[PDB]
């Protein structure tokens, strides 16, 4: 459109509390299941079988006279043990563990910027025992 | 589908003694003896299943009769699976024409699999049509 406001329709995202700005914002939503294809026949089978885990995948930009104390920062929450709560810009408030952090970091190159490549995972909670 | 030949026998004669109350020397010593034959296998391949009591005729030519259908079901064994998941002394007819199968078998085993991602899949072991 040609007055859409980007800040005020994307949400500012935060993990576990610490709220930092992204980048891109991705999913990896689908639905599983059999295929089957019998010999020597013109016919085919599905059979679905439940629910594909989701998956988000952020890019976190830092670009500020103090990147590297806020990077340190966001390093020190992203490795607490246990899943936590994500605020996807675009999806809203989920549950998610980080599963990889990659922390791209130049200085003769750009100097200033520090970006960190995110992958979380939807981590639903469990009841202990055999539910 | 495998049908083999190394688990085939033509004559099973089976033999014993006999431990009925009284009967003793020749009358349970001797007689006891039994030749059953397999008139589908072919050329002599002959066998000696030997028995562990009261051998009587019925009680011989039954435990021959009983393994000349364990070796008969061995040397016809169709393993099929099928997709989604009641057959455990079921008979199905089953239509293979490259394998020559146009006949009446009955299902020895029967395994439900599943695994959420690619599955759901059973695997039944059937019997010969001799």
């Amino acid at each position: 459109g040609p007055c859409y406001n980007p800040d005020a329709e994307y949400l500012p995202a935060s993990f576990k509390g610490f709220s930092f700005d992204a980048d891109s914002s991705d999913s990896d939503h689908g639905r599983n299941g059999a295929e089957a294809e019998f010999v020597f026949g013109e016919r085919t089978g599905y059979a679905d079988l439940g629910i594909k885990i989701k998956s988000y995948q952020l890019r976190a930009r830092f670009q500020t006279n103090d990147h590297i104390a806020q990077t340190n920062a966001f390093i020190a929450v992203l490795e607490s043990p246990g899943p936590g709560l994500l605020v996807h810009p675009t999806r809203g408030t989920v549950f998610a563990a980080c599963r990889s952090a990659r922390v791209t970091d130049s200085k003769v190159d750009a100097a200033g910027v520090t970006y960190v490549e995110l992958d979380f995972v939807e981590a639903n909670s469990v009841l202990s025992g055999f539910g | 589908a495998e049908q083999s030949e190394d688990q085939a026998n033509s004559q099973i004669t089976v033999k014993g003694h006999r431990t009925q109350k009284g009967v003793w020397g020749n009358d349970a010593i001797v007689q006891p003896v039994q030749t059953v034959a397999d008139s589908w296998v072919g050329a002599n391949i002959p066998l000696t299943i030997q028995h562990y009591g009261d051998a009587t005729n019925e009680g011989l030519q039954r435990r021959a009769k009983f393994e000349a259908d364990r070796r008969a079901a061995e040397s016809k064994s169709v393993s099929v699976t099928v997709f989604h998941v009641w057959d455990i002394g079921t008979v199905h007819y089953v239509e293979i024409p490259p394998e020559g199968i146009f006949d009446v078998l009955e299902c020895v085993s029967l395994t439900y699999t599943v695994d959420a991602k690619s599955t759901l899949e059973t695997k039944l072991e059937l019997a010969p049509p001799p």
